[PDB]
């Protein structure tokens, strides 16, 4: 038998989750929402362009900012006038507002669905 | 070489020289100053890059100084007090100077008549002078002086000494201006004005100009300066002269009998305690043991470290960081060979590791070839690498990087005149 | 591969001369043809290149 | 090429959602959270026991 | 001529200026309004980024600094973040005056109150006899206002009926 | 006027880079150059804008 | 590209780069403003050129 999209809310206080069917042969796929903090991204050479995130399953951008020294925010960029999420893959700078300078590097924080790996995750 | 002196680059979709990248170390425009590895400080007067000290319980004494200071310029006459921010008191200043020869400025002398509360501070800067005899926006040195460090007196007797983490190399014949900035409205300084009585000798009056080759300035925003031709600050500039070697002795101090073997193992001319150690001992088991360190001095020793008192923790620190340039799009000029050239000064226990990325910093490569060396001057040596970075095909992107590291705080590397060129062969 | 990432195959066989590359759009009759063949340079062309170098160094001066 | 877990926050004010890759052949699965109102259940004859829902992918009541 | 320096911390699209005149000349007189760049040493330079001619009828006046004459340019002035720029006002007529705010002086409409701090900290009032050599007034600044614009998707015109 | 159509590369949201590479003379060589750009509009509000004009010549 | 940022040209007998011409739109030196067909206006802040309004 095949079970798909077996659903359980994850609680930080209890990491374990049970499977419904008893005689399990193999787990095809485990997937969950993950938050990335402080991913470095390098600003592309086309002005008002698109920069690709490291994961192609993103869905929300939490923060986009720069630091001259660890923990000192130099600027934060305001979503919806400086940038927006496009295709769930890219930060798009096509809005009117400010953007990082060409060929510099900045930080992104975002949520994505990660396919979890057995033994590792 | 011509691009090395250009010193400016556009913020958005910049036109960029194909198969060429250079950094004269005269502006922040080329640098990726928000990369997480970025850790340089610039010296625009020298067009050189280096590491600044970072603080990331036995006390130490600097018995033999790495340099000896001398007061070459000193304007002593004072008559009046001028607020450091005259045009914003409810209900910044500068003073120009010059030298006829190339001198290494180590510290500044100032005289404050009053100060603010404990939490207040004053920013002291040295700025260059433009062609039209006014201060410019370029800053060659900067430091923050707390209230406790600022001595005050009612007769211009107290002299607060200002030290910088990097020495100021003043070229002969060029004017430079000290700049004093503070947001607080309760900071005042003594000023000597012509024809006014002296503070300590009212019977006498300042007949001529106090300092003929300098002019006092005042500003409400540190951009537009109003000169005061008849007035000059009371100040003194100290110039240093480094000597052959310097010495430190740590005040007389894991198992005490055994630990001498561990101590003498680590303290070495090519391990983290670079300073060529010596040791005086009592009776083996005594906690009273006296360590001694010595190193070869140079003209780039930090005046702040020399003036400040040390510990075995603040000393023997690994300072580290990188220069990282803005990434360059070589889509219209693919390349597979790179010529990496740079001049570096490498004291004892220092390294400079060149690197590049073909992928906007997603990975970093290292050259396999060893650089050919040509001596530039007494300090700096030119390192050149010419390697075919890709055996087949061609890269379409370039980013340039230099990693600086130390073994202790007093000795740091310096780099200048970075030039990188790429070819398709 | 996807059109943003697709690249021509890498070959170094000396017994073949590359003429160019054809890119076919995904499930379409349309194709983009580009020629990259290594053409000769005659002595007249090389002299012209030498003159262009001469003009470059003149402009540098 | 295969895309899986491709994602979008749904808006009541705009029902349409886009796909990132242009030349789509077929969609294998569309899925999302759905709320049911007023489903009937009959209580099982065993004491303190289990009653089954119409769907096997429920996660909050 | 007079001038007033200003700057922005971000890239802004300057669309119009606001000035206050205390008096004006005759009908035929006009005033040239310009925006010039600021040099490295904190003084206006000879470069002119915008220019316009304001007639006497366009120049509103008042005895209490209440009238605001609006200046529009044919091309918008793109102000780069961190760069200083100076409004410049030039006219050959000797019967043109403007309101200026000076520290420690009483306000025109509220003499009980006085301007305690600097009027505009990041700017300086300038004066010149030839529009080349400028004498700063650190304690004084013009009464002015600078307007920035955000563009929208579409624009529409309607004409009166035929 | 150039007979070839320019190849287009995008610069930012507004501007687009137009490049023309044409052998203007089939045989012989010219000895003078003077560059010109002709701008025109249909109405007052919408106008063109040009920047970063670069012209280079070769002998091939 | 380098010549684009020069923006200076002598009046009488100027030395000119051979086979190169570029306009940065930062100065009037490169332009023949006296030409009959010259009707463009510069914007030095943006280093752009455009058309000014004309009633006729």
């Amino acid at each position: 038998g095949t079970a798909e999209n077996e659903s359980t809310i994850f609680n930080k206080s209890n990491n374990s989750i049970s499977l419904a069917n008893s005689p399990v042969k193999e787990i095809r796929r485990v997937t969950g929402q993950v938050l990335i903090e402080k991913e470095r991204v390098t600003r592309g050479a086309q002005g008002d362009g698109q920069d690709f995130l490291s994961n192609n399953t993103a869905f929300e951008i939490v923060k986009v900012w720069t630091e001259t020294s660890p923990g000192v925010t130099t600027k934060e960029y305001k979503q919806g006038e400086d940038f927006r999420l496009t295709d769930g893959q890219t930060i798009d700078w096509s809005p009117q507002g400010q953007e990082p300078s060409g060929g510099t590097s900045y930080y992104v924080s975002y949520k994505y669905n990660k396919r979890m790996e057995a033994g590792k995750d | 070489v011509n691009a090395l002196d250009d010193g400016a680059m556009e913020g958005q979709n910049p036109l960029t020289l194909r198969s060429v990248f250079s950094e004269g170390f005269i502006s922040l425009d080329k640098a990726d100053i928000t990369h997480p590895d970025f850790g340089i400080v610039f010296s625009f007067e020298d067009a050189e890059a280096t590491l600044a000290y970072t603080e990331a319980h036995i006390w130490g004494r600097l018995i033999s100084a790495p340099f000896t200071e001398e007061r070459t310029i000193y304007q002593g006459q004072a008559s009046e007090t001028l607020n450091v921010n005259p045009y914003n008191i409810p209900n910044p200043l500068a003073q120009s100077f010059q030298y006829d020869e190339n001198r290494t400025i180590s510290s500044l002398g100032l005289y404050f008549a009053s100060k603010g509360d404990k939490q207040s501070n004053v920013v002291i800067q040295i700025r260059g002078m433009g062609d039209q005899g006014y201060p410019n926006k370029t800053i060659y040195a900067e430091t923050v002086m707390n209230a406790d460090d600022i001595k005050v007196s009612n007769n211009a007797s107290a002299e607060t000494r200002v030290y910088f983490d990097d020495p100021m190399m003043a070229e002969g014949g060029k004017e430079y201006a000290i700049v004093i900035i503070t947001e607080n409205s309760d900071y005042t300084m003594w000023v000597g004005t012509r024809t006014k009585p002296k503070i300590d000798k009212p019977n006498e009056v300042i007949s001529g100009n106090p300092y003929l080759q300098g002019v006092l300035f005042s500003s409400s925003n540190a951009s537009t300066w109003t000169p005061h031709q008849n007035s000059d600050l009371k100040f003194g500039i100290y110039t240093s002269k480094f000597n052959e070697t310097a010495t430190i002795e740590f005040e007389p101090i894991k198992l005490i009998l055994d630990d001498m073997a561990s101590s003498t193992t680590f303290d070495q001319l090519k391990w983290e305690p670079i300073g060529n150690y010596q040791d005086l001992d009592v009776l083996g088991l005594a906690r009273q043991v006296k360590l001694r360190a010595t190193f070869e001095s140079n003209r780039y020793i930090s005046p702040l470290m020399s003036s400040s008192d040390l510990t075995f923790t603040t000393f023997l620190t690994e300072l580290t960081g990188s220069y990282v340039g803005r990434a360059i799009d070589m889509t219209e000029a693919p390349y597979n060979t790179v010529r990496f050239s740079y001049e570096a000064f490498l004291p004892k226990g220092t390294k400079v590791v060149p690197k590049y990325s073909a992928d906007d910093g997603k990975t970093w490569k290292t050259f396999t070839k060893s650089p050919t060396t040509t001596r530039a001057n007494n300090e700096f040596t030119r390192y050149v690498i010419d390697e075919k970075v890709k055996s087949s095909g061609t890269n379409t992107k370039l980013q340039v990087r230099l990693d600086l590291s130390t073994e202790n705080s007093f000795l740091r590397p310096r780099v200048r005149r970075l030039m990188v060129t790429t070819r398709d062969e | 591969n996807i059109m943003r990432l697709v690249t021509p195959p890498l070959n170094t066989d000396p017994e073949n001369l590359q003429l160019g590359t054809v890119t076919v759009l995904p499930d379409s009759d349309e194709a983009v043809c580009i020629s990259f063949a290594i053409t000769r340079l005659s002595m007249e062309d090389l002299q012209k290149v030498k003159t262009r170098v001469d003009n470059l160094e003149y402009n540098q001066a």
